[PDB]
């Protein structure tokens, strides 16, 4: 095709006889040969501007601070997982029996055993906190 | 003088197994007569004296651990069980719960009376029992 | 010697009507000394020698079928009622349920007392009388 | 003759404070030997002879506006408290509330006991103090 | 424009070069100028027509006995709030913790306070009844 | 009109000046006059073919055993009803208090009288099991 040649940044222009024009203001062409240029990511609200958009290069989210990327490339935001929770891939889920996490984004540990260290439970745990011990 | 006893349990932690008890009668709730001994050893409490006693034991538990909690706790009293008592414990909306039971008894001269405590609960830690509130006691009613 | 008494219910199922009471001292929880009868035809204890006696009752109740059964059980003394007692039974989460209750009772000679069972149950199949442990008792206070 | 009384409460609304009792022995459910004695203006059985005795009290509530009410009641001796007891109101589903508690207790020349009455309900005036069934009882057990 | 000279109660036809026509049936237009009449609201079922549609004039519709306005010009209707509840501009809300409404459309008031007139609380107060007080 | 001449089995075609052309494959017309054929019905996954679709007569679905049909001509399956229900028009329903049903695929009938037998009631039943009854 002629508009083969058109390079990234630019379109293949079917409204003037199939020039290479430059790639309208908010819109980006990544690869060569395109009839339109693809309108460019805005990241606002929750999501804030990683890399701004270029003519060749689409802009990238990432999410405020106190939230994390959920799916996609970053198609969503998630408050940062509190005590007793873990990030999965998934979102925030609830440690499972038998398990902890006492620290914001932290990861769900198995519950100490007291005997391996020869020692009594004086509070068994939960999902928030690790059993306490006591000799 | 008189025929009888009330011991006052030494335990505070909800643990399967023997209760001990306290029997000097100088501390607060114990009463202790002739014909009635405690053996520290076994935890029994021995009655010598042949004949018909009024026995009752009560169980009062706190809770201990705000929002926790939750079962049922026994007491069982074994000379199978000649005097038995279950406390429900309540999920968190109060924080005590209290049992009695009470019964004529039978007893014979040597006879050795023990109590067992037992725990269907989880989350044991968020409730103790009262100290000073679990008691065991008897008098004699026959002549 | 002594004056006193302690009756074990017969009946297992929850039926509305008088209990009928084990009075043989031959069995095993069951104390009657001079003074005191049982009356099999009407159900009744005869109190021979007037007085006042500390009068008790206690009624244990279990689950019989899995996942079923709830609503109350009440026990009643006729000599209205001289005492009384409820017996919540919890739906299905523990199966029994215990109640105790003990009183002064003046009581005449020759009086007669009776002890009705009422429920007030869904499933009544479901829950039954502990046996052994359904129980009235009686000892003389006065001299 | 003998040593032991029965009071029964005048009380019938849920106020919390220090319970009254009717001491007559022509009322029914009341017995006062010589030897035991109350006194009305600060509402309190004084014990003459030092000794031993049975002590026990009962609470029963019943449900008097259809639908309301809900929390708990609770009773306490005091010569802190040698006696206490919590039932529970259950919210509306049966419309009665039984308590008992037993203790024996060292009394001195003199003893004075009262009874409190605390209350921590959602609509108090949805239950009241089930009329002659609200008693403070004991019985000497030492010779 | 031609159209404003289109007086209301008619329409600039556009299918009869810009004449002033008279509003069809079961049609109005408030103004002049219009390039068309518009339909009248029918008040039906829960609505009762309080005001008739005319040719210059909607129709205007409020709700049936037993029901009031709810929103807008009377967009929804709604049950007469009962005991225990009071209108609000967003519906029938109950009344809050101390005070009550015994009546049909009334309004919630505070408890009465019977301390102030020297006397005990009897029966405490819902919000469908206020305390009953007693000497 | 002519198309009325075109049988079942065939269309009135307005591509080739109103000529009886057949069905295309997988269509039917059960009367003649149609202008176009129509699609037959496919009995896939829980549905399974009763009858096969013909140029004259659309396929039919029943569901696969341990399922039934529910409305139209089978529009929905439902799995068979258990223990404690009925197969009611619109779908398996709990007996209502008094009945029972011990039997998939069963019909609730009411719990057996103990007292005209001269017998009395051991276990009351549910909606799955009958009362049962004691000499």
């Amino acid at each position: 095709d002629p508009c083969s040649n058109c390079p990234a940044g630019t379109f293949c222009d079917n409204n003037r006889n199939q020039i290479c024009s430059p790639c309208p203001p908010n819109s980006f062409s990544s690869a060569g040969g395109q009839r339109t240029c693809d309108i460019c990511r805005q990241c606002k609200g929750v999501f804030r501007t990683r890399k701004e958009c270029s003519s060749t290069s689409n802009a990238e989210c990432d999410c405020t601070p106190g939230f994390h990327c959920l799916g996609a490339g970053c198609s969503m935001c998630e408050q940062d997982c509190k005590q007793g929770q873990e990030l999965t891939k998934k979102g925030c889920k609830d440690c499972s029996f038998g398990t902890f996490n006492d620290q914001k984004r932290g990861i769900c540990r198995p519950w100490t055993d007291c005997s391996l260290d020869g020692k009594s439970v004086l509070v068994q745990g939960t999902k928030e906190r690790d059993v306490v011990c006591g000799p | 003088q008189g025929m009888f006893a009330q011991l006052v349990a030494q335990n505070v932690l909800l643990i399967d197994g023997p209760l001990s008890w306290y029997s000097d009668p100088g501390l607060a709730g114990v009463s202790l007569t002739g014909g009635l001994s405690y053996k520290e050893d076994t935890k029994e409490l021995v009655v010598a004296k042949a004949g018909v006693y009024y026995v009752f034991f009560q169980l009062e538990l706190r809770r201990v651990v705000a929002g926790e909690g939750s079962g049922s706790v026994s007491l069982a009293l074994h000379l199978a069980a000649a005097l038995a008592l279950t406390v429900d414990l309540p999920p968190a909306a109060r924080n005590s719960a209290f049992g009695f039971q009470g019964r004529l008894l039978h007893l014979s001269a040597g006879q050795r009376l023990g109590v067992h405590l037992h725990t269907e609960a989880r989350a044991r830690h968020a409730w103790q029992l009262t100290q000073g509130a679990t008691v065991l006691g008897l008098f004699r009613v026959t002549p």
